[PDB]
């Protein structure tokens, strides 16, 4: 599997940002997205998870009521934004070779190439 | 947050709590080489997919194991695992160890 | 002619982890999409077939197995895991073919909740689906606790095949 993320951009401190992440690859063996970030120099930060079937997605408490995530099952694709840093916003898809679906101990194999946000 | 060792020269460490690792759930291992995304190279564990690693876990702690000083490996690896306490699921990263 | 899937997720009594009671479903169109679709479900994880073909094959029968434990034991509900409620309330067989839904319950089950009961002392390991009503003790899930701790509802949906006319089938 694929999973293609929109090009760098800038915006105004304050403002919003809409990043696209595309399952091009097959999307059969994807359930669910999640979104990590990495502030430059810095390790990586879980922001949340969206489950396409559902629609449902979960949120890091830090960022609570500031970030949204959607499935648009339409386009195979999640848009993961949010309101009000400059991190590389990475989209991976969850996967675990034990079992088809979704839950906690599974991983993120398929990464997406980085998308940088900056003020 | 997971604690691991900001370098290593071998073994790459990673320490966490009885709400993570003790709590028997898995840690997963990736590398990361500059200018790209994560490469997961540890599943469950210590299962592998195609493409010189194992590992195990002991009571809260858990531990990646590289052998041979092959090429210039000198990647940022990252423990992730899945915590069980705050008032919600959520996914830990650990520091990052650079080898 | 849908499955009772409403007496199985959306019942309000539920049965603790030792004394598991389950659902015999059969004769009936077995829409998935209801299931795996839903908002309500935090992990739904399928051993030998994809969620999404479930709706494409057919079963004798299928069995709903119900009961109320603590999140951070919601990892042992599956094939080659141990622990007390692997071991000692609902074993799991390591060649098991089904689906495992199971969700936050904290709304609904924890108490400003001593009436789950689990197994602490059990003499030896059960066998698959070998429930034993007989030592125990409450989870007491409370309504400020972290979510390996909250109660986590689970449904186990086996599924069996057998010399059979397989009469469980999704649209
Ligand atoms: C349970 O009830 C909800 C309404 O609250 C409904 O959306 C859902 O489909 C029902 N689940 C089943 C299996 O019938």
């Amino acid at each position: 599997v694929q999973l293609v993320q929109s090009g760098a951009e800038v915006k105004k401190p304050g403002s919003s940002v809409k990043v696209s992440c595309k399952a091009s690859g097959g999307i059969f063996n994807t359930y669910t997205i999640s979104w990590v970030r990495q502030a430059p120099g810095q390790g990586l930060e879980w922001m949340g998870r969206i489950i396409l079937m559902s629609g449902m997605a979960n949120y890091a408490q830090k960022i609570q009521g500031r970030v949204t995530i959607t499935a648009d099952k339409s386009t195979s694709t999640a848009y993961m934004e949010l309101t009000s840093d400059t991190a590389v916003y990475y989209c991976a898809r969850g996967f675990n070779g034990n079992y088809y679906g979704w839950g906690d101990d599974d991983a993120f194999d398929i990464w997406g190439q980085g998308t940088l946000v900056t003020v | 947050v997971l604690t691991q060792p900001p370098s290593v020269s071998v073994t790459i460490s990673c320490t966490g709590s009885n709400s993570n690792i003790g709590a028997g759930y898995d840690v997963h291992w990736y590398q990361q080489l500059p200018g790209t995304a994560p490469k997961l190279l540890i599943c469950g564990n210590s299962n592998r997919p195609s493409g010189r690693f194992s590992g195990s876990k002991s009571g809260t702690s858990a531990s990646l194991a590289i052998t041979g000083l092959q090429a210039e490996d000198e990647a940022d690896y990252y423990c992730q695992s899945y915590d069980s306490s705050l008032s919600g699921p959520n996914w830990v990263f650990g520091g990052g160890t650079k080898l | 002619n849908l499955c009772p899937f409403g007496e199985v997720f959306n019942a309000t009594r539920f049965a603790s982890v030792y004394a598991w009671n389950r659902k015999r479903i059969s004769n009936c169109v077995a829409d998935y999409s209801v299931l795996y679709n839903s908002a309500s479900f935090s992990t739904f994880k399928c051993y030998g077939v994809s969620p999404t073909k479930l709706n494409d094959l057919c079963f004798t029968n299928v069995y709903a197995d119900s009961f109320v434990i603590r999140g951070d034991e919601v990892r042992q509900i599956a094939p080659g895991q141990t622990g007390k409620i692997a071991d000692y309330n609902y074993k799991l067989p390591d060649d098991f073919t089904g689906c495992v839904i199971a969700w936050n319950s904290n709304n609904l089950d924890s108490k400003v909740n001593y009436n789950y009961l689990y197994r602490l002392f059990r003499k030896s390991n059960l066998k698959p689906f070998e429930r034993d009503i007989s030592p125990l003790q409450s989870y007491g899930f409370q309504p400020t606790n972290g979510v390996g701790y909250q109660p986590y509802r689970v449904v186990v949906l086996s599924f069996e095949l057998l010399h059979a006319p397989a009469t469980v089938c999704g649209p």
